[PDB]
């Protein structure tokens, strides 16, 4: 089944809606609660559309070349939001209240955790929510050679805590 | 089984594509065009969905038994078996699976001669030569080579959850629940997932009505080429039926139509 | 240019108007349009000999080559360009000199396993060597 | 319906006498069925009660085809025999019943810890599909024996298993009777036509319970007697007139201690109203679990077994 | 930047684990510690997938060895040969997902002390058939010179990148339908599955980046071949419109008649390509030197009117489904032979004029095609059918030296000019695009202009443009004939 | 077409990938695109070749063999 491609995993309209016909067990619905009527008539069903729910009408005219232009509108429209629009030039800001800690001579255990982290394989942008600054710029080079991190991901340490004290 | 459709069986094993079935219905087309083995099914749809409205039954059902009954034919014969007992056989298990309760015997076979003789005289001039045990072994027969898959998904419940997403619920919901029952004549329903029809309904349901859809549809993230073959294929439906009468041609082409030996 | 090879030592190591009236009949007398270069058999006779050539290479009657085939320049390019050891030894000639020196220079350029071939092509496959 | 079309499918079918050495060796006798041990020429092959397929067949083929769980049971093949219309299906055979354990033993603590733990994961997983046992019996949880996998209880015989996604008709019109008295919610109990899914809950409460007693909590108006002498009188949904404390006695009379951490778990699983009963999900948050020793994938965990083997009727 | 804004390639990042063999010299392993541990960091930045080492732990995932070849090859198939071959304490607040519904691929890279390699390369020919098949079906071998770990970064990128292109995950030989009952869909889906015309092992191919879509269905196959330094041996490549696909093929032809049946067997292994999918081809064919004049004749035959709709015919024979859809039957559309050779005759300076300079800091190509007719106001017509001229600023790779041979003063000139011509134009075979257009000068404007679209796909993630000048296929093709030129 | 305009000058300071969005670098300079996800077209062509039954392809050691 390599062919077909599933939406399982790819929530459609995020900010209002999750994965496309998944449904969570939400804990607000009409399955669970118990009303007085509920109990003693049971489940009240009724039909989705007033009236005739089976009927289908097919007497009422239809214009393929308005709904096709209508299409066409709605991909291009589609086309132009998607499109990432142009920022100008700017220097990188952080928030500082939450993505680090000020002091680092608060734990010497949690630097011990850190940077066995920093020489681990995690991506880097788990370790950008954390980082910790020294109260000197020289003790961070001794620390990095004890744990023998590489050079690759030495230097980005080195970014961080310049964007921190500029 | 619900809630999760890309893990079900109805995903993993009974969608299939359009090339399937084209190959697969070479042997029904040997006897008949294309143009009427397409309207020899949209008369036997009709056939199911008025057996099942005389049995005073649900739209879920209908839709499950209508299901059952295209999933038979995409990949066998269209004369192994009598379709005019491949209705009430595939009305019967829709029934039992849903959760309606088991119809009576003589109720079946009673609602199904007095449709036959009411409103399809005119294509079975004579009674329905059959009893409740050839039902019986035919539903037994459908259910072993079936693969044993009796939960259908249907396009309601996205329908439902994107109209009462997007607000409107007494201007659009007739016309896209009309739309989704109308969709089912053709075979949408073994090709595309239901979401993806659920959203072409309403789409052509907000176009039909004058009301800007534009921004709902700008936002939300599915590919965006599928559903213009799904209102293709549905417009195609609406205009070849302006021009068909079932009167003054199913007699002719069920004169054509190819009968089972003994 | 050479400071990399020897440093990359380094780190190795540590660690008479008659005459010349002819001449212009044949020498400059070709002078004939470059788009043409990228020629072959010629059309009209199915051959690779045609058009004024057969005064200027050393019968046969052609008749009227219409084209732009010039066998003059054909032995200019193809006779060591990358072609078919058949399809070049046509052009020069087999039994006429410098043939058996096309013929000499292919045997002493030459002088395992099919496994090892299929292995060699799948890693030189990838988009980068 | 031609010859041909049924010869060809009768090549294309296999007989499961042809193949299993199903007869004789009978292995359980029940109202859903016969259960033989089977053997290509282990597997528990099932035949289900009544000619053609019912409502509890319908029901089971339609389920545990799209079911697939390490904590519930999952049928490899189907058999469907023209000649009788019977239905055969085939289970991974589970030499171990809960039911069993239970008789044998009239206990380490873990054991319990575990096979509590499993059967909650598996009862969520199976809320989590949207559909409702409607019945949880100590003979309905299978566990594993000396195999490729230890303990590993199985949730199975869900032949009253419906789904509960959208009711066309109320669930009590087509059903009064759910569950065996010895286990039937108060809330059905009491008339209730449309009940939700903690029902469930109070099942795997009381079989809880009757592990931790190591005798039935309920025993046998006929149960609900019972139900108001167990735990008390709720004094604080139909007939509420028409029917005409205690938890903690009973519980040290079976030298449990009231003061611990299962018999909070325990009495906050059985209550008189759905709407404060615990869902799945939260049981297993409980701290119960984590306390001391925590549970195993493995309930005997290289414990010799001293249950012996189902035994032939 | 492709880390820096954190892309991810196609093929859904493959998984690797890797066995390395080194030496017992201190020097030499310390150095093969850090710059694997290097390597795992790039390729993890980037969205490739996870480069950890066989989960078994020796040592940091690296094998020890110990003229010495043969100590390099004992412990090299010993040791490799038979290798290859209750407590959750935080799992308890959460529930099992499920059951619900790709090994990782195995990469032995090879350091090689020698500054012959074939004595390197002898350890996977005896690895491969002392394995099992499902094992040895994604084992790949890469060879790392030592001079890189202990003398002098860029050569990280590329190697993390070749690595993940070269590991062609394959295709899965089980669909996991459960069918659990006597026959259906899913069972028709499983018995095709395992037929035996099937070939095995798909390998399918993923690159980091295609070429974007441009606005029925075709596909277009770009074939290249030329002869290797003797001609014993004819070095085919081929690669799709868009770059999706890129394989080769060698071709014997050694004998002490000799060409036709060497033409007649590429031409069976394109037609073998194309008639793996299920939608209608095109087929483009170029020839990297000058063509011959018995080559034309030779494929004037085969890609002959008659011929081309002949296997048309013959497909619809074999396969039914291929008769109810013609849409859908791998048939050919069209067919196109062109030959490249550089020109030697124009120069342009840059230097010289009439916001960026490009030749400093970009690349720049201009194409030009006219009819060249012969004359002004059966099979085969006038030799060339329409010319182009190819002028590219980016420098073009190591060429054959038999390219150069005619013109070898523009050789070393910065804008190449190169002569691209026609000579067969066989349009609409089965009877709008540009290939089926009865004008010459139409067709070289799309071959040339999917010729520079194709030379995009070289541009070196750790190189700011293009490494070399015209098509891919082109590029492999040159690499190929180098690599068995050097080593043999 | 799709031409080339103007050169941009970055400290290399700048160019870190601890922030989620590209500070330094926009998105515009490149003309980028969102499009959705799609199925491989190499790996449909697989799916759908089930339904065809051609020749069967040779063994790739048919190519190096003595004429
Ligand atoms: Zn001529
Ligand atoms: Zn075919």
């Amino acid at each position: 089944a390599f062919g077909i491609l599933s939406y399982e995993h790819r929530p459609l309209k995020r900010p209002r809606l999750g994965p496309p016909d998944v449904y969570p067990q939400d804990p607000k619905q009409k399955e669970d609660e118990l009303t007085a009527l509920n109990v003693k008539q049971g489940f009240n069903n009724q039909p989705a559309v007033s009236g005739d729910e089976h009927g289908s009408a097919k007497n009422v005219s239809f214009n393929p070349a308005k709904i096709s232009s209508n299409f066409s509108s709605i991909i291009a429209e589609k086309l132009r939001c998607n499109t990432l629009p142009d920022t100008g030039r700017r220097k990188p800001q952080v928030n500082q209240k939450d993505n680090f800690w000020l002091v680092t001579a608060r734990s010497q255990s949690a630097i011990n955790t850190w940077f066995t982290d920093l020489a681990g394989t995690k991506p880097l942008t788990q370790l950008a929510k954390k980082v910790p600054i020294f109260s000197k710029k020289e003790e961070v080079f001794g620390y990095l050679a004890k744990y023998t991190v590489p050079v690759m991901r030495a230097a980005w340490l080195i970014k961080m805590t310049c964007a921190y004290y500029a | 089984m619900a809630g999760n459709f890309w893990q079900s069986s109805h995903y993993l094993q009974w969608i299939l594509d359009k090339q399937d079935l084209l190959k697969e219905r070479q042997k029904d087309l040997k006897f008949l065009s294309e143009e009427e083995y397409w309207k020899l099914q949209i008369f036997f749809t009709n056939v199911i969905q008025a057996l099942g409205e005389h049995l005073k039954l649900r739209q879920q059902v209908i839709a499950t038994a209508t299901v059952y009954f295209k999933r038979f034919y995409a990949r066998y014969s269209l004369k192994s078996i009598d379709p005019v007992l491949m209705a009430p056989t595939c009305v019967f298990l829709a029934s039992k699976v849903e959760e309606f309760g088991v119809v009576s015997n003589t109720r079946l076979i009673a609602a199904a001669t007095s449709v036959l003789k009411t409103r399809f005289s005119y294509a079975f001039p004579k009674e329905f030569p059959y009893r409740m045990n050839h039902i019986l072994e035919c539903e037994f027969y459908l259910l072993e080579l079936m693969d044993c898959c009796l939960i259908v998904y249907h396009p309601y419940r996205p329908l439902l959850q994107y109209v009462q997403d997007m607000g409107q619920e007494d201007m659009l919901l007739p016309l896209a629940w009309r739309i989704v029952n109308d969709t089912y004549r053709t075979d949408l329903c073994l090709l595309y997932p239901p979401f993806m029809i659920a959203l072409a309904c309403l789409h052509v349901a907000c176009v039909v009505q004058q009301k800007d859809a534009r921004q709902w549809f700008a936002e939300l993230s599915v590919d965006m080429e599928k559903i213009l073959e799904i209102i293709r294929v549905i417009l195609k439906l609406y205009e070849q039926w302006k021009n068909f009468d079932e009167r003054k041609e199913m007699a002719t082409i069920l004169s054509k139509m190819p009968k089972p030996k003994p | 240019q050479t400071v990399d090879p020897q440093s990359v030592q380094k780190w190795v190591k540590f660690s008479s108007l008659y005459v010349n009236l002819i001449l212009s009949e044949s020498v400059m007398n070709l002078f004939k349009d470059c788009n043409f270069d990228s020629c072959c058999i010629c059309v009209c006779n199915m051959n690779i000999k045609g058009a004024d050539v057969g005064v200027y290479i050393p019968q046969e009657a052609q008749y009227r080559c219409t084209c732009g085939f010039s066998a003059v320049m054909n032995r200019k390019f193809g006779n060591n360009s990358g072609l078919f050891l058949e399809d070049e030894l046509d052009i020069i000639g087999r039994n006429t000199d410098c043939g058996k020196e096309a013929e000499k220079r292919f045997e002493a350029l030459r002088a395992l396993s099919d496994d090892l071939i299929l292995l060699l092509q799948d890693q030189c496959t990838n988009l980068f060597s | 319906m031609d010859y041909d079309f049924k010869v060809k499918l009768s090549s294309e079918r296999e007989r499961v006498e042809d193949l299993f050495e199903y007869e004789g060796c009978k292995v359980g006798r029940g109202t859903y069925g016969h259960v033989y041990k089977a053997k290509r020429k282990d597997y528990a092959l099932k035949q289900i009660e009544g000619t053609g397929i019912s409502m509890s067949a319908c029901r089971e083929i339609a389920l545990l085809r799209e079911l697939k769980h390490p904590n519930v049971i999952s049928l490899q093949k189907v058999f469907l025999s023209h000649a009788d219309r019977k239905v055969w299906l085939l289970f991974d055979y589970a030499e171990h019943d809960l039911w069993h354990i239970i008789k044998f033993h009239r206990l380490p603590r873990g054991m319990v810890k575990s096979l509590l733990y499993q059967i909650l994961d598996g009862i969520h997983y199976l809320h989590a599909n949207w559909v409702l046992h409607r019945d949880l019996k100590p003979a309905n949880i299978l566990v594993m024996g000396e195999g490729p996998e230890r303990g590993r209880v199985k949730i199975a015989d869900m032949g009253f298993a419906r789904l509960f996604n959208s009711p066309l008709k109320p669930l009590a019109d087509l059903d009064p009777v759910v569950v065996t008295f010895w286990y039937r919610a108060p809330e059905l109990l009491l008339g209730a036509r449309h009940y939700t899914k903690a029902i469930d809950i109070w099942a795997i409460g009381c079989i809880f319970a009757e592990l931790l007693t190591s005798e039935p909590i309920f025993h046998c108006h006929d149960q609900l007697d019972r139900i108001f002498n167990v735990m008390g009188f709720p004094a604080d949904m139909p007939e509420h007139s028409t029917l005409m404390c205690s938890l903690i006695k009973y519980m040290e009379k079976h030298k449990v201690k009231p003061d611990s951490k299962a018999f909070h778990l325990l009495q906050k699983l059985l209550t008189m109203d759905p709407i404060k009963r615990i869902t799945s999900e939260q049981a297993m948050q409980d701290p119960y679990f984590l306390e001391d020793p925590l549970p195993t994938s493995d309930v005997f965990a290289g414990c010799q077994i001293p249950y012996p083997k189902r035994e032939f009727l | 930047y492709w880390e820096r804004l954190m892309l991810e390639p196609y093929g859904s990042q493959r998984d690797i684990a890797y066995v390395v063999l080194c030496p017992e010299n201190e020097a030499l392993l310390n150095g093969a510690k850090s710059f694997f541990r290097d390597l795992t960091a790039i390729y993890e930045s980037c969205r490739l997938g996870q480069h950890r080492p066989v989960s078994r732990l020796l040592t940091d995932g690296i094998m020890r060895v110990g003229s010495k070849l043969k100590l390099y090859a004992q412990v090299c198939r010993y040791d490799l040969g038979p290798y290859l071959a209750t407590m959750d304490r935080d799992k308890v607040g959460i529930p099992t997902d499920g059951d619900s519904h790709y090994p990782p691929a195995i990469v032995v890279y090879i350091i090689d002390p020698f500054t012959w390699t074939l004595g390197l390369l002898r350890c996977f020919l005896e690895m491969v058939q002392t394995l099992p098949p499902h094992i040895k079906s994604t084992v790949s071998v890469q060879i790392i010179p030592c001079q890189y770990l202990l003398q002098p970064p860029q050569h990280l990128k590329s190697l993390a990148f070749s690595a993940f292109t070269q590991c062609r995950r394959p295709l899965p030989t089980s669909t996991n339908v459960k069918t659990l009952t006597g026959f259906g869909p899913g069972l028709a889906m499983e018995t095709a599955l395992r037929s035996p015309d099937r070939p095995e092992c798909i390998r399918l191919y993923a690159p980091p980046f295609i070429l974007a879509p441009v606005k029925q269905k075709y596909n277009v196959l770009f074939v290249g071949y030329c002869l290797s330094h003797d001609q014993r041996w004819i070095l085919a490549s081929c690669t799709d419109l868009y770059g999706e696909l890129l394989e080769t093929c060698i071709i014997n032809i050694d004998v002490p008649s000799a060409r036709k049946f060497g033409l007649q067997k590429l031409w069976e292994w394109c037609l073998g390509l194309v008639q793996m999918s299920s939608l209608p081809w095109r087929v483009v064919i170029g020839r990297l030197g000058r063509i011959g004049h018995g080559e034309l004749k030779d494929w004037s035959c085969l890609l002959s009117r008659r011929n081309l709709q002949s296997l048309s015919k013959r497909l619809k024979d074999m396969c039914r489904m291929c008769g109810i859809s013609a849409a859908d039957s791998p048939s050919i559309l069209s067919a196109c032979l062109v030959a490249m050779e550089p020109q030697g005759s124009f120069v342009i300076m840059p230097d010289s004029v009439s916001q960026l300079n490009t030749p400093q800091d970009t690349s720049c190509t201009h194409i030009l095609v006219f009819p060249t007719s012969a004359s002004v106001q059966p099979n085969i017509l006038q030799q060339p059918l329409a010319l182009g001229y190819f002028v590219s600023t980016a420098k073009a790779g190591p060429l054959p030296d038999w390219f150069w041979s005619a013109c070898p003063q523009a050789q070393y000139q910065c804008p190449l000019f190169l002569k691209a011509s026609l000579h067969l134009h066989v349009p609409s075979v089965q009877s709008s695009h540009p290939l089926d257009s009865n004008q010459t000068s139409d067709v070289l404007r799309f071959v040339l202009e999917q010729y520079n679209a194709l030379s995009w796909l070289t541009c070196d993630p750790a190189t700011q443009d293009r490494r070399s000048c015209l098509p891919i296929h082109f590029v492999v093709l040159n690499q190929l004939y180098n690599f068995i030129m050097n080593m043999l | 077409g799709l031409q080339v305009s103007t050169k941009q000058k970055i400290s290399p300071w700048d160019l870190f990938e601890g922030l989620k969005p590209s500070a330094p670098l926009s998105w515009g300079w490149f003309g980028t695109v969102r499009v959705d996800r799609r199925v491989a077209r190499g790996e449909e062509q697989q799916r759908l070749l089930l339904y065809h039954t051609h020749l069967r392809p040779r063994p790739r050691a048919y190519y190096l063999e003595p004429l």
